[PDB]
């Protein structure tokens, strides 16, 4: 009948906090080419947060930083959907920030690449995300999860 | 609110326009169909629906058929036909989506009329998705344990 | 708006064994009609089989309850694998049940549950089929079922 | 209480038994396995334990490594090769159901050991179900909505 004090704060934290997963992808060796993708659901819209990776796992301080942020509408979870179920060769995200498309990698069944150009008042960065057998799963279950929520059967 | 979904498809023609919801409510799912009332609307400050409620087309299926037609979508059945006093339809995979098609009458009016509708592209996503979630929802564990 | 009778018939379906039902009637030949329930009440997955009472044109209950066989959660696995295809046949065997559950033949994706049921003896011996809807209601039903008494959703 | 499966393998002879453990803390997989501990029991008063606690294998996946055992179930890949500093461990499909098997340590011990468990028939379901159902659950939406 233990008293676990982290265990109980983790909880809470876990619960308040956008349901999401992480794409990992760090790089030590050469810093500048690590970078941390997370995938989170909020308030009705599939936010995409990327990092670069900041300093080394072998040391202090936060090891990624915020570089850019996409917020993806509802509309596009079935489009990225059709394209990981493999009805679709590519989905494309156009706005004023953001043009971005999502298609399957070539390279390996069931993998897919997210390439981005983003710009901001002008400033420009170009960011892709690789996806492999793995975290391309993770991904559909996390969209299906997502509409499934966003549509009400939770309710 | 049921959990649910539409497919706007406003035109110029609004003799073509329609929007289309796929709803369910606990086993049952209901299928309906506005046509589009008048132009497109432009105007922010115009209020009037654009699409016409006293013409609408609403389907109800049972709980089987919710089963049948996830797995038309699973492709363990070709198709899938429905007949009730009410309408008789036919749900079928197609190369492109999935086609829900027979004759139905409008609201209030008895009589007949040829109808058919499409899900396409990421609107088979759609679809499929809701129908499947609406299956698994159907037998009520959630309501249960919570 | 104000729908009692549309709150009262939610409440009923949360408050009752999460379920569906597999409904065969026959007002052509009353003998032949039938209703199997399926529920999940206590960690168990229940097989009501009601035989039917009454034409559907009728007045009154369509059906009377005539076995019910409580399967423990072991079970669900064993019904699965057959429904999945991994299996070829699962078998339940008690004091007072003896049943099989099987694929049929005669068209894919549908299933055969056939039973002997004993009481203190008279015994009882009937079979119910799933067609390809009952049947994938069955496996997405079972799935529900292990999800939930796994301790998924708490 | 974790979601959790066991597979109570009780022998006659003790030292093939063992009780395996699969759990899942929201990402995190917990894989445990307990040597079976003397004779099968057959007095209802004996309060000694069947297995032995003291001599557990206890290991911890990543939340990527969930989603491999899902897509190695989904024949999306043929085996799942992992590998820290407290294991070296293969997950694979087999004709008969799913092996895991490596080089691990007991509790309090740094001496590693050649260890495999299997998933075989309607285990291979059950381990199927939870892994697909801890996938689907290890987001946080049930929690976060709720």
């Amino acid at each position: 009948k233990w008293r676990r004090p982290s265990l109980a704060q983790q909880r809470a934290r876990r619960a308040q906090l956008p349901p999401a997963f992480d794409v990992v992808h760090w790089n030590d060796e050469d810093i500048s080419r690590g970078h941390l993708l997370r995938v989170l659901h909020r308030d009705t819209f599939v936010v995409l947060d990327y990092h670069r990776q900041a300093r080394m796992l072998t040391e202090e301080g936060n090891k990624a930083e915020r570089v850019v942020s996409v917020m993806l509408p509802a509309v596009y979870t079935a489009r990225f959907l059709a394209v990981l179920e493999g009805r679709s060769e590519k989905v494309e995200v156009h706005s004023r920030y953001t043009n971005a498309t999502f298609t399957p990698n070539p390279a390996a069944p069931y993998t897919f690449t997210l390439k981005c150009t983003s710009t901001r008042p002008d400033e420009t960065f170009e960011w892709t995300v690789e996806f492999d057998v793995a975290e391309s799963l993770m991904l559909q279950r996390f969209l299906t999860q997502a509409l499934h929520y966003n549509t009400g059967f939770a309710r | 609110s049921l959990p649910k979904f539409e497919i706007h498809d406003v035109r110029d023609d609004p003799a073509e326009g329609t929007m289309t919801r796929v709803a369910v409510d606990g086993k049952l799912l209901l299928i309906s169909q506005y046509p589009q009332l008048g132009p497109r609307k432009v105007d922010p400050n115009d209020l009037s629906p654009q699409f016409d409620a006293d013409r609408r087309i609403s389907v109800r299926l049972r709980h089987v058929d919710l089963a049948y037609l996830v797995g038309v979508c699973k492709e363990r059945v070709p198709r899938h036909r429905m007949e009730t006093k009410a309408y008789t339809l036919d749900f079928e995979k197609s190369a492109q989506g999935y086609h829900l098609h027979g004759k139905v009458h409008r609201v209030a009016s008895q009589r007949m009329e040829d109808w058919s509708v499409k899900f396409d592209n990421h609107f088979a996503v759609t679809l499929e998705h809701f129908l499947e979630s609406a299956l698994d929802e159907s037998f009520g564990f959630r309501q249960h344990y919570a």
